[PDB]
RNA sequence: GUAAAUG
DNA sequence: GCAATTTGCATTTACCGACAATATCAATACT
DNA sequence: AGTATTGATATAAGTAATAAATGCAAATTGC
């Protein structure tokens, strides 16, 4: 077991820079139950867990405490937050890194030439039982970190050429809520199809109960989210905070492909796919017209398209001979 | 054939006369071809290339460039007329009701008279010209633009045939208009393509549409690119035949047409404003107003004196300079032929920054050497077409009312050596006068004119050999001439003296070069008459003297004094500029603080005048800050009065700024009891020229179109007033409007006695045997423009025009004046049954005036009688000494500084007004 | 946006 | 009333890491 | 009532954010 940080001690501190974090055990381990995290590792004492942006470090802590994991990391720049982590864990098998995981040059540095950490590295078969990483991007000022995070995966040039490893990832709600919307509900975008393409996902906490209304009913019903109050972030300024359980999944299509159509038909997400194909390249609209067989996803919102059809869409997008580059840009 | 050339060899004044009409007449027609636009020559073109291709029966496709655009404008009229006659359909009807119609007709009245043929050629040559012009090439421009610059080529368009007999249209209708022709044009945009199959590994024949619309993310946002098609930029990259439809400006080779109007004046077939108006309703308005009012008539005679030099090139610097041009070598002022920019080593973290810094470097060189050498490549080209021809040069005013060439590229506003490659057309009898002024020009020339003239011509007289030697051996002498500041000037002049000595009689000998009779910091010469202050109009050569007292000098004096302090009190930088402090810097930092200058481009150009010095090699900004901190000091502490009327300008500024109207607010603005300031600084020159201020806050809004929402700034739109800009703005445009004031004023005075006067703002031209005569002159305007109490007379004619405006102030509750003011609002709380409302309390303050505004007895009594809350604040005296909570105050504006007793008669005897 | 020119 | 915050005279030309951003969606104002 | 209008939030994803440094402090408006 580690020592907690406790709720006087992270009040002193000052310099959050924007994250929101929590300090419940009870809603930790509420949240932990909900995962049941022991179910896809068979063998948990060999995992290996590379936290990044830890912050207050007590939701590393709950997680050192609950499973005993072999090796473990922690990734930060903050000069204040760093310090409290420091301060905080002197001795304790958390090894307390200092880098910051906006760069890919870290990670580039990280992994092999100085062989800081050492990933076990698994086929695309089954789900990794040896690496994991634990990412709170609660800070709403870098959530496009988040998109790149996840394109990562397709690209498979991040530790995800390592196989298939859990990333349990805080995030603002309000992000939350763009990733897993449902096809016709308003925060359908590139974040819910590449959620949909490179993984499955399982909301596990939320803050304010209100906002509940905005994801999917069914998904909800599906979920059965951990609430907790939202009198538990410490900067109460800041926006509800929602957690989300992504499992990178087996996939077959062109990546650079599938992100040009995918990000070239989304920008117009509300008229239908009738129209909104000639912005993918000239002739586009009548070609596709021609080739498509499924009347009805001619007619089907661009918010309504699932990842199956998007698939269905790059396939004949690479069968079109006049495909224009898609490094146009 | 050399016109010029022909001109000059005729020696009698009649065929000289005839010799100049029948060049008017033959280049009548030159001028038209010139200012031609290619909306009806493309198509032409394009219909003879069709034909010639349905004759001739073989396909080419490196030839069916304009055959395919001859295509889509077939496949594109029809359309257009399909929607014009939607509009015509539409608005025509009697019935006014909107019965939830989805149709927009705000376009629609736009586009109604004419736009059906003509529009395709415009569409077309835009697009295709906006190749890659927005950076878009990651191939096609920015929609944002391209449907704006549709809208404004059918702007200038719609004007091309008026002038051949709605003033301003929105930008959102301009947007509009563009993306539906955009649009339009996409739809039929149709051109064969051939690709490879990978079921086939075959070529695949068929056709795809030419512009496809596509958006592209930067950083973060959707951008609304224009694509083109990749055969298409192949086709078009070869042939290199833009055949564009607006032609560039170039001076004119017909005397310009007299400014009457506003809207007319200057080139044969073009429009062109009397303003630079660049974008603004309430200025086109008050102008127009002014037109037709007619009380400008005095600057349009002023324009009209200024533009009708008649100039041409010089052709010996024109071969001098298109030799060392040819040689391409690293010269003085051009800066000659670089063939690649090296790369510095790439280095496998200090070592890294310093790479850095050595690349940035070397891409700027690169930047600035290619910007140079482009320009200079298009000034050479045109002065090498049009040598030995007659240069008209029509002008035009800022919004301020300063002067300037409609040509923008090859004008006398350029560079040294463009000044030199001209000279005035006339040729008028030299003389004693003229031999004395022109030796007195190249003193001047040479940087020496803070000399008296006398010495200016002993000067002029010593360097007699080096004078013949730079023009006997032009390079590779002695070339004597490159040490002076002013080059190519200083070229032609020497030019010009060394024949004159290779001439026996000087009185004989006639002149073309243009003599500088120029003003040292006009600005403060003008602070001097409307203070009054002797010690100023002392220090600035206003009253006579036998010897010029240089303020440049004197301010350098100054400085050079207030540093030694400063390097006996042990600064080191001090030190070591203790004995490099130059005029030429002093100089420009000194008379650009008239200007209203702020301390970033001063700083800026004290750097930019220490670099050549090389007092710091690289960075010239961190010493020249340090001077600049010392230098506001100097010329704050020596200069009182001018300091004093500006400041009383600034504040009346900052007054009327925050200002409030009576009748506009009394319909509420929806924002409550926070206001919206609307109004601008406006007052008259004495030449009576409108001067509205422009500067507001513009805020862009998304206007829908047919291919997108462009994002778009309005300035139609009404917007509220930028305070610290137009307070910032208020002293430099009131003198630089006295300044084109002085110089109109001379010019028709000069055009009334019968000279030529080409003028750069403060600096005035003409021939070295009219100087005495264009001095008397003037000084006559001088002293009667400043006659009359300018200040006195802005401040009542504020007070006129901004009678019954209400500003607004803060003062405090508690304090017992309030009482009577707690009385008429808690009256109108009663009334309104909440708080008292601002609107409602300008309501019942624009009742007062209205009962006093109907002369009617009964009206004006009762008016006496109403009781309202400014009357409360028209009691005292010193509203600004009385003073919390928001209430009205009256518009109150302190009264003009004290006047000095300065007398423009006792100015007029100086002979260093302007030397 | 950057750079140069002119008062 | 205070306090921290934003940016500055006029025009002209050429150039490129690069420029006025666009699409829903909700909250509210109009006939 | 019921369309019409305006304000706000996301969009991509390496022209990053936070706070630590600086500035021209002076004229400005944040509250």
């Amino acid at each position: 077991s580690v020592p907690i940080p406790g709720i006087k001690d992270i009040s002193k501190l000052k310099f959050f820079y924007g994250f929101k974090y929590l300090w419940n055990p009870t809603v930790y381990n509420k949240i932990f139950d909900k995962l049941d995290l022991t179910k896809t590792y068979k063998h948990p004492e060999e995992l290996k867990v590379l936290d990044l942006y830890p912050g207050v470090g007590i939701q590393s802590a709950i997680f050192y405490n609950k499973y005993c994991p072999r090796q473990y990391s922690l990734l930060e720049k903050r000069s204040s937050l760093y310090k409290f982590l420091n301060a905080k864990f002197e001795g304790s098998p958390l090894q307390i890194l200092k880098r910051d995981p906006y760069d890919w040059s870290t990670y580039s540095n990280l992994i092999d030439e100085e062989r800081i950490f050492v990933p076990e590295v698994q086929s695309s078969d089954h789900i990794n039982d040896k690496f994991l990483t634990v990412a709170n991007v609660t800070g709403e000022g870098s959530e496009g970190l988040i998109m790149q995070w996840l394109s990562c995966i397709g690209n498979k040039n991040w530790l995800y050429r390592f196989g298939k490893v859990k990333m349990l990832l805080w995030m603002p709600s309000t992000t939350a809520r763009k990733l897993l919307a449902r096809p016709g509900m308003h925060s359908r975008s590139k974040c819910s199809v590449v959620r949909e393409a490179f993984t499955d996902t399982k909301l596990i906490a939320i803050s304010d109960a209100n906002e509940l209304k905005g994801f999917d009913s069914q998904c909800i019903e599906e979920w059965d989210p951990i609430l907790f109050s939202a009198a538990e972030i410490w900067p109460t300024k800041g926006k509800p905070i929602a957690l989300v359980e992504m499992d990178p999944i087996d996939f077959d299509f062109d990546v650079d492909n599938w992100d040009y159509v995918t990000r070239h038909l989304m920008i117009l997400k509300r008229t239908p796919l009738n129209t909104v194909m000639d912005s993918l390249g000239h002739g586009g609209q009548q070609y596709f017209n021609s080739r498509i067989t499924d009347k009805d996803l001619l007619k089907k919102c661009p918010i309504d398209l699932t990842n199956d059809e998007f698939i269905y869409l790059t396939k004949l997008f690479m069968e079109w001979p006049f495909k224009p580059d898609i490094l146009m840009d | 054939i050399n016109f010029f050339e022909i001109y000059n060899s005729l020696p009698t004044l009649e065929e000289k006369k005839a010799f100049e009409s029948a060049l008017n007449i033959f280049n009548q027609d030159r001028q038209k071809v010139l200012e031609n636009r290619a909306t009806e020559a493309a198509r032409e073109r394009w219909k003879h290339d069709f034909e010639e291709a349905k004759a001739r029966g073989d396909i080419s496709i490196e030839k069916n460039l304009n055959v395919k655009l001859w295509k889509w404008y077939n496949e594109m009229l029809p359309l257009v007329k399909e929607e014009i006659n939607h509009c015509r359909s539409l608005l025509s009807e009697k019935l006014s009701d909107k019965k939830g119609l989805n149709k927009v007709d705000t376009n629609r009245l736009g586009y109604g008279p004419y736009l059906t043929l003509i529009d395709p050629g415009k569409m077309c040559v835009i697009t295709i010209l906006e190749l890659l012009k927005l950076n878009s090439t990651g191939e096609g421009m920015r929609t944002a633009r391209a449907v704006i610059s549709v809208g404004k080529a059918i702007e200038m368009e719609f004007r091309s045939e008026q002038v051949l007999k709605k003033i301003l249209w929105p930008q959102s209708i301009r947007a509009r208009i563009g993306s539906v022709l955009i649009s339009m044009l996409i739809q039929v945009a149709k051109v064969s393509v051939q690709g490879v199959d990978p079921v086939t590994k075959a070529k695949v024949h068929g056709e795809a549409p030419a512009f496809a619309h596509g958006y592209q993310y930067h950083n973060g946002s959707k951008l609304g690119v224009l694509k083109i098609h990749k055969t298409l930029i192949r086709q078009l990259n070869g042939e290199r035949l833009i055949a564009s439809v607006q032609p560039q400006l170039l001076p004119m080779l017909v005397e310009p047409k007299p400014w009457v109007n506003w809207r007319s004046g200057g080139y044969h077939y073009t429009q062109s404003t009397l303003l630079r108006t660049k974008d603004s309703p309430e200025q086109v308005a008050y102008l127009k107003a002014a037109s037709d009012n007619g009380d400008i008539d005095r600057v349009y005679d002023g324009l009209n004196v200024l533009g009708r030099t008649p100039w041409t090139v010089n052709r010996k610097v024109f071969d001098v300079v298109s030799q060392v041009w040819n040689k391409g070598e690293g010269f003085l002022d051009i800066p000659g032929a670089q063939d690649e920019m090296v790369l510095p080593p790439a280095p496998p973290p200090s070592i890294l920054r310093a790479w850095k810094l050595q690349v940035k470097t070397i891409a700027n060189k690169f930047s600035s050497d290619r910007s140079n050498r482009c320009d200079t490549n298009y000034k050479l080209e045109i002065a090498r077409a049009f040598l030995g021809e007659k240069l008209y040069f029509p002008h035009n005013l800022d919004f301020r009312g300063r002067a300037y060439p409609l040509s923008p590229h090859f004008n006398h506003l350029g560079n040294d050596m463009s000044r030199g490659l001209l000279i005035f057309w006339h040729g008028k009898k030299l003389g004693p006068s003229g031999l004395k002024w022109l030796k007195i020009h190249l003193s001047n020339l040479f940087g020496f004119d803070k000399l008296p003239l006398k010495d200016r011509v002993a000067f002029t007289e010593s360097h007699l050999q080096d004078i013949k030697d730079s023009a006997e051996n032009p390079l590779t002498g002695d070339r004597w001439w490159t040490t002076a500041d002013k080059p190519w000037q200083a070229l032609a002049t020497c030019f010009e003296l060394n024949e004159v000595m290779k001439m026996d009689n000087p009185e004989e000998f006639i002149s073309h070069q243009p003599v500088h009779q120029d003003g040292t910091c006009n600005g403060l010469q003008h602070y001097a008459a409307l203070g009054g202050d002797v010690e100023g109009a002392t220090q600035v050569n206003l009253v006579p003297s036998d010897k010029p007292q240089d303020v440049y000098a004197h301010v350098a004096r100054l400085v050079q004094k207030r540093l030694e302090i400063a390097a006996e009190k042990g600064d080191e930088n001090a030190k070591i500029l203790k004995d490099k402090i130059t005029r030429k810097v002093v100089k420009q930092t000194v008379m650009t603080n008239v200007y209203g200058v702020t301390y970033v481009g001063a700083t800026f150009q004290i750097a930019k005048q220490l670099s050549p010095i090389f007092d710091d090699r690289k960075e010239s900004l961190d010493f020249s800050k340090y001077l600049t901190k010392h230098v506001f000091s100097a010329i704050r502490e020596l200069f009182h009065s001018a300091h004093l009327i500006q400041d009383w300008l600034g504040e009346s500024a900052k007054r009327i700024s925050k200002s409030i109207r009576l009748d506009v607010d009394e319909k509420s603005f929806k924002n409550g009891n926070k206001p919206d300031f609307m109004s601008s600084v406006i007052w008259t020159t004495p030449l009576g020229l409108p001067i509205v201020q422009p500067y507001r806050e513009e805020s862009k809004k998304q206007v829908e179109t047919n291919l997108q929402t462009v994002f778009i700034s309005d300035p139609f739109a009404v917007n509220p007033v930028n305070a610290r800009r137009q307070k910032a703005g208020l002293p430099p445009n009131f003198i630089h409007s006295l300044d084109a004031s002085h110089m109109l004023l001379s010019a028709a005075e000069c055009g009334k006695q019968g000279l030529d006067f080409a003028s750069v703002h403060d600096s005035y031209w003409t021939h070295a045997s009219d100087i005495d005569t264009m001095n008397v002159v003037l000084r006559e305007q001088f002293i009667k423009l400043h006659e009359v109490d300018l200040v006195l007379r802005l401040k009542e004619e504020f007070d006129q025009r901004y009678k019954n405006y209400v500003k607004i102030g803060k003062l405090k509750r508690s304090t017992d004046l309030a009482q009577k003011i707690i009385r008429i609002r808690k009256d109108l709380s009663r009334k309104l049954g909440r708080s008292t409302t601002l609107a409602d309390e300008i309501y019942f303050e624009k009742k007062r005036q209205e009962l006093l505004n109907s002369p009617l007895i009964e009206d004006r009594n009762v008016g006496e009688k109403m009781v309202t809350t400014v009357s409360l604040f028209e009691d005292i005296t010193d509203l600004d000494a009385l003073e919390g909570m928001s209430v009205l105050l009256p518009l109150r504006l302190p009264e003009i500084p004290p006047k000095g007793d300065f007398d423009v008669t006792v100015l007029r005897n100086s002979q260093y007004f302007f030397s």
